[PDB]
RNA sequence: CCCCCGGAGCCCCGCGGACGCUACGCCGCGACGAGUAGGAGGGCCGCUGCGGUGAGCCUUGAAGCCUAGGGCGCGGGCCCG
RNA sequence: UACCCACCCGACCCGUCUUGAAACACGGACCAAGGAGUCUAACACGUGCGCGAGUCGGGGGCUCGCACGAAAGCCGCCGUG
RNA sequence: AGAGGGCGUGAAACCGUUAAGAGGUAAACGGGUGGGGUCCGCGCAGUCCGCCCGGAGGAUUCAACCCGGCGGCGGGUCCGG
């Protein structure tokens, strides 16, 4: 169960960074890298990605399908979107809520997926 | 050893039970049974009134 | 040199230890919380062929 | 662990939790459980009567396995045997009373604590109490005595 | 009376005290007596239901 | 002009000067850390007039621009790259401070990634 | 300028348990929901159980739990314990009981089980009744520990019959003056 | 006492195999990392040499 | 009739829940804060070493040392030039 | 904030024993490194964990040349005690 | 060789000289400012940005809609297994 792992995880973790009087976590695909609950990516059993594309250009949406966990293989499906910031933005919009699919990461997916965009584009004077 | 039947290979020995079963409680904290019976919340944060 | 150098368990203590270290073993978020770059392994109880012995 | 030891957070405190005024000092008190008579009385009288002097009859070289002995109540007898010959019983309709050997399971007493359940028993033990006595009897049952 | 300073207050000294410096003790909390539902909600069972009860 | 805070309010701090230890001037082996003084008759340790002063805690620092750089973001020791993504959200709140024995020329690349998606850096201009 | 005495504002209780077992912490995740919401001070003694210690939370035996679920009316309802319960040995007609508890030794597991019984985890009777409706709370003798026994007034003060630490008991430890008349005096 | 699945073997060259076991039972014991590490200190003290002067 | 939130349009919303929710987290109220001897708690205070872990750092310069260089913490100390 | 300087107010040198120390009481020129509540056994209570009228743990035994092992595992030995 | 035969690193006390500032109540110190410095951030306007909107310019392809395919989500008939 989820409550389980985070009481295993909460400290304890590889991808849990305490330093400057701050926690964080690198692990993959949770959104503004908090050590938390809600935006935690593998305790949970439903989680939203969101990480630039590997060409430079584009926004990839990670979703765990949920079928069959404990096959991280194929329990993990991902997509891509390479479109103008504002259907970019409607696409994972879309794909978050009106599918009930963890509206808790529905905003956090999208101030990341545009903080993404700001970050492929001509960089400074 | 599984749960109901010993280790027999180890002398005398099953495995430990829990202490509780449902492991997982935000499923619990939803189902109909728990939510019908609440008090109403309470998340009108008041902060402090200046005295005039 | 006679300071108490070495330690004990119960017996039952370190039989379910071992039960919580297996278990555990399942369950990729405690796996991969180990740092143990499961993202590709087909099944995380992964089962081999006996060919392998 | 030293780590988690009052001595670490004794450091920068002068006198290291034993007082300045009194500072600690080797032995103050004397060494060991000394001066039950004298300086100490006020303790050993109070916390531990009954100190200080003889009493009763001496036994040199005395042993133990002389004087052994085991006591069962019958509280728990029918814990010695398996359960399924208690079951197999109050049933069974001829009075079977099945045996407990006392002395298998390693007891050479059986004392009369407890209730029995009204059901016939023989007991073979080697030294029985007399209300252990009455309380098998009163059940219907034989108390049986064993060398 | 060493201590103490006392005497026989009139009406204009009761409001004074009782308005700007009046304070009720609701959970054993001084909360200042703002509105007059905080009376009532303490004194309610005796009559006393709003600041100028109190004054009575 | 680079990289407002999201929040820059008015930081004020009740006492900006060090806390010296007692009689660390006089002295050479004694540094300027603190250290409680415990001397029967010392007179720092009851508080006497016109002396230096202890330090306690009800002279500390605002809840809210607690850790706070003057610019406004609380530093974060970045380490290499990959810590910088960690980042890549609290990004307006506070920012990335190269370690010290980064080499300079990965230091370079932790610069401009950095830059790409507007993470301010304390120490950008550093090793060259 | 106040003249309160501030020895002993602080109130000394446990508001958390001091242990790190993570199942405890979780249906005490439950039970920090539950007492703070509904009307039943049921939980709110539950709660304030699970923070208590293994020597303040007793082990419940079997009979005990019997002769507390015997008395007339309390038939139907649950047992509950914040503990465990184990076996006796000495007990023998198992009625058939509705149990909650932490732990239950294996052996009383098999004697609730073949009667026709029950056997509950504290989050599946927080799905039975919530507001512990229906329920009997118990607990073991906390005056049973053989420590009980070395407390009280003194060993050797008058007629106070209190347990003194001795070694090993025997005829030539501890019956000499204080004890017998003959010797010294008695008390 | 929970569900079990049927774990799949893989051949020796990756794809599935249609052999097919069990989740044995072992694997649904609780985790408890409290007396994982509390076991695992009280043994690694016993593999360790007397050190003394 | 007096109808449906996949829409009433929302100061109450019980159909789904914060940014906020590291649930040993966050938040709102009050009260109060002298201290030796002494006790207790907390120390992302510090030192050396081990099992983990950081796809950590490092001849494009590590430890140490030095600095009227920029700062953070009530402070232990710490980070940078 | 930290370097130097200036001023107004404040301000006696620390450690210590002591009813009382700035004391015409004693230790202290200065600076580096070293330097003091430890281990063992035995109780006691508190606390955490396993099992629970039982529960062990040792010595033995069965399994290795240890790499990690002089570990881990197992034994009507598990009750001789 | 700012590693030269007791030669890695090269601290403090202490001393030498250069620079700067001071100087009749031994110095040193706490609070408060002021003056000068060394640097540090700047600006050769720092006018900080981010939405939404309105207007005027310029450019590529779609969204809306259907049709083909893929992949999910959820749902229930537990329908079939
Ligand atoms: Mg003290
Ligand atoms: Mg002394
Ligand atoms: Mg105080
Ligand atoms: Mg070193
Ligand atoms: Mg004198
Ligand atoms: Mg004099
Ligand atoms: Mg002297
Ligand atoms: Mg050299
Ligand atoms: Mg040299
Ligand atoms: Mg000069």
């Amino acid at each position: 169960s989820a409550h389980l792992q985070w009481m295993v995880v909460r400290n304890c973790s590889s991808f849990l960074i305490k330093r400057n009087k701050q926690t964080y976590s690198t692990e993959p695909n949770n959104l503004k890298a908090r050590n938390s609950f809600r935006y935690n990516g593998l305790i949970h059993h439903k989680t939203v990605g969101v990480e630039p594309a590997a060409d430079g250009k584009g926004v990839v949406v990670v979703i765990k399908r949920r079928s069959g966990q404990r096959k991280p293989a194929t329990s993990y499906v991902r997509t891509t979107i390479n479109k103008n910031a504002r259907a970019t933005l409607s696409s994972i919009r879309h794909m978050i809520r009106k599918n009930k699919y963890r509206p808790d990461l529905r905003m956090a997916a999208i101030r990341r997926a545009s903080a993404i965009l700001r970050s492929q584009k001509p960089v400074m004077v | 050893g599984t749960w109901r039947k010993a280790a027999t290979l180890k002398s005398n020995y099953n495995l430990p039970m829990h202490k509780m079963l449902n492991t997982d409680l935000s499923r619990i904290l939803k189902s109909p049974e728990i939510q019908r019976a609440l008090r109403a919340p309470r998340k009108k944060i008041h902060r402090r009134v200046l005295k005039k | 040199t006679w300071r108490r150098w070495h330690r004990r368990v119960n017996t039952t203590q370190k039989r379910y230890a071992i039960c919580s270290a297996l278990a555990a073993s399942a369950l990729p978020a405690l796996v991969m919380s180990k740092g143990h770059r499961i993202e590709e392994v087909p099944e995380l109880p992964l089962v081999v062929e006996d060919k392998v012995e | 662990p030293s780590r988690l030891r009052k001595t670490r957070k004794l450091r920068g405190h002068v006198s290291h939790g034993h007082g300045r005024i009194g500072k600690h000092r080797k032995h103050p008190g004397g060494r060991g459980n000394a001066g039950g008579m004298h300086h100490h009385r006020i303790n050993f009288d109070k916390y531990h009567p009954g100190y200080f002097g003889k009493v009763g009859m001496r036994h040199y070289h005395l042993k133990r396995n002389q004087s052994f002995c085991p006591t069962v109540n019958l509280d728990k007898l029918w814990t010695l045997v398996s359960e399924q010959t208690r079951i197999n019983a109050a049933k069974n309709k001829t009075g079977a009373a099945p045996i407990i050997d006392v002395v298998r399971s390693g007891y050479y007493k059986v004392l009369g604590k407890g209730k029995l359940p009204k059901q016939p028993v023989i007991v073979k033990a080697k030294f029985f109490s007399r209300r252990a006595e009455e309380k098998i009897k009163g059940v219907g049952g034989a108390c049986v005595l064993v060398a | 009376e060493p201590y103490i300073a006392w005497g026989y207050p009139n009406l204009k000294s009761v409001n004074e005290l009782i308005y700007k410096r009046g304070y009720g003790k609701i959970n054993k909390k001084r909360i200042a007596l703002t509105d007059n539902a905080l009376i009532a909600r303490s004194l309610g069972k005796y009559g006393i239901i709003c600041m100028e009860d109190l004054i009575h | 002009a680079a990289l407002r805070p999201l929040v820059k309010p008015k930081i004020v701090k009740k006492r900006t000067k060090k806390f010296i230890r007692h009689q660390s001037d006089r002295y050479v082996k004694i540094k300027r850390n603190w250290r409680k003084p415990r001397g029967i008759d010392n007179r720092v340790r009851r508080r006497f007039k016109g002396q230096i002063l202890m330090p306690n805690i009800g002279y500390g620092s605002n809840k809210k621009t607690k850790h706070m750089l003057p610019s406004g973001f609380r530093k974060f020791l970045v380490h290499n790259v990959k810590e910088l993504e960690v980042l890549l959200m609290c990004n307006k709140s506070y920012c990335a401070e190269i370690a010290h024995n980064v080499s300079s020329k990965n230091r370079k690349a932790i610069v401009e990634r950095a830059a790409q998606l507007a993470i301010r850096v304390t120490n950008p201009n550093a090793r060259l | 300028g106040v003249d309160i005495r501030h020895n002993k504002d602080r109130k000394v209780r446990r508001k958390e348990p001091k242990s790190q077992d993570i199942y405890l912490r979780l249906l005490v995740k439950l039970y920090r929901f539950l007492a703070r919401r509904t009307n039943s001070t049921f939980n709110q003694v539950v709660l304030k159980r699970l923070f208590m210690s293994r020597t303040n939370r007793p082990p419940l035996s079997l009979s005990r739990m019997i002769r507390k679920m015997k008395l007339p009316g309390r038939e139907g309802k649950t047992a509950v314990v914040v503990g465990t319960i184990t076996d006796d040995v000495r007990v023998q007609e198992v009625p058939k009981l509705k149990v909650c508890a932490l732990r239950v030794s294996s052996r009383a597991r098999s004697r609730i089980l073949k009667a026709g019984g029950k056997i509950l985890t504290f989050d599946q009777l927080a799905l039975d009744s919530p507001k512990g409706c229906g329920t009997v709370l118990l607990s073991g003798p906390r005056k049973g520990r053989e420590v009980y026994r070395h407390f009280g007034k003194a060993p050797g003060t008058p007629h106070s019959h209190t347990k003194p630490y001795v070694r090993s008991k025997g005829r030539k430890f501890e019956r000499a003056r204080g004890r017998r008349a003959s010797r010294g005096y008695k008390n | 006492a929970c569900a079990r699945p049927l774990i799949s073997v893989y051949s020796e060259k990756g794809e599935s195999s249609g052999k097919n076991v069990t989740l044995p039972a072992v694997f649904k014991a609780p985790i408890r990392p409290d007396i994982v590490n509390f076991v695992h200190t009280n043994l690694r003290k016993n593999n360790r040499q007397p050190y003394a002067v």
